[PDB]
């Protein structure tokens, strides 16, 4: 299926997943498409901070659901 | 070189906040620009992040490169006035001491102090720069420890949320990168919520509403469950 991924710019990042799908892995389908490491995201669905290996069905998140993506930069 | 890098996370920001000996606020992360945050009021300053392209105002400059993210979260603070906040002895002996140093020599004494190194280097090429926004008086300034002096991004007020022309001037610097280009990080200092719900809670407790003080506990919980998060 395909979930949406908000940035703070505005941007909505697309997704091939499947509720299966750890956020951990998301987090490696963010990195190919957009080029940012896992380390530096973070995912949040309305609105909790979700874990690295905790499901997308997990966290009752459907086909064409919307994430918040937030960054973790080293400044 | 002796200062480490700070990664952009609000949990971070709120301890060396109070690290530096500072009490009565925390660090809320921004998820969108839209976010209404009224409820978040007071909002003493904004902390952003964003990668390198290369006299009321208390404003150091950074002689040091990687103490950045120190030293713009000093330039918010010592620029805040509000009873809900109280600098602590170290960060008011530094404002009182530089009160009429120049910013760059602000820069230089706040690179040795020891106790501020300290803080600093217990939470820790692309470049990626701190940099602050506060409102003082009726103008909005920014903040960039890289330059010799604040810079006034416009005038606010009589009704005016100082908020809109800072968001305003942030989303504009948006506006000069790759429309591709989502690296960045925005942050909001504002009072410290859990205190603000615990001060509550006594008044209703006080006035025997048990009702409320239940849903100030759910809030409280709420508010330390999503502190335990970042940790
Ligand atoms: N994030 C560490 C410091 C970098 C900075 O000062 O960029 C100008």
């Amino acid at each position: 299926m395909q979930i949406f991924v908000k940035t703070l710019t505005g941007k909505t990042i697309t997704l091939e997943v499947e509720p299966s799908d750890t956020i951990e892995n998301v987090k490696a389908k963010i990195q190919d498409k957009e080029g940012i490491p896992p380390d530096q995201q973070r995912l949040i669905f309305a609105g909790k901070q979700l874990e690295d290996g905790r499901t997308l069905s997990d966290y009752n998140i459907q086909k064409e659901s919307t994430l918040h993506l937030v960054l973790r930069l080293r400044g | 070189g002796n200062w480490c890098l700070i990664e952009s996370d609000p949990g971070i920001f709120t301890e060396m906040i109070h690290g530096f000996g500072c009490t009565g606020l925390q660090v809320e992360e921004l998820v969108v620009l839209d976010e209404s945050i009224e409820h978040l009021k007071p909002i003493h300053g904004f902390i952003f992040l964003f990668r390198w392209l290369k006299t009321d105002v208390y404003f150091s400059q950074q002689v040091i490169q990687n103490a950045c993210a120190s030293q713009a979260l000093i330039n918010l603070l010592l620029n805040c006035d509000h009873p809900d906040v109280d600098l602590g002895p170290t960060l008011k002996e530094f404002k009182d001491f530089t009160y009429d140093l120049d910013s760059a020599s602000r820069g230089l004494c706040l690179t040795n102090s020891e106790k501020i190194r300290a803080v600093h280097n217990s939470f820790g090429e692309d470049v990626f720069h701190f940099v602050t926004y506060v409102p003082v008086n009726d103008g909005v300034y920014e903040l960039d420890g890289l330059r010799a002096a604040p810079l006034r991004l416009g005038t606010v007020a009589s009704d005016g949320d100082w908020t809109e022309v800072a968001i305003k001037a942030i989303k504009e610097k948006i506006k000069n990168y790759g429309e591709s280009e989502v690296r960045f990080n925005l942050m909001a200092v504002i009072s410290d919520q859990k205190l603000k719900y615990e001060r509550e809670m006594e008044k209703f407790a006080q006035a025997g509403d048990s009702a409320e003080v239940d849903r100030l506990v759910a809030l409280i919980a709420a508010e330390d469950a999503k502190r335990e998060r970042y940790a």
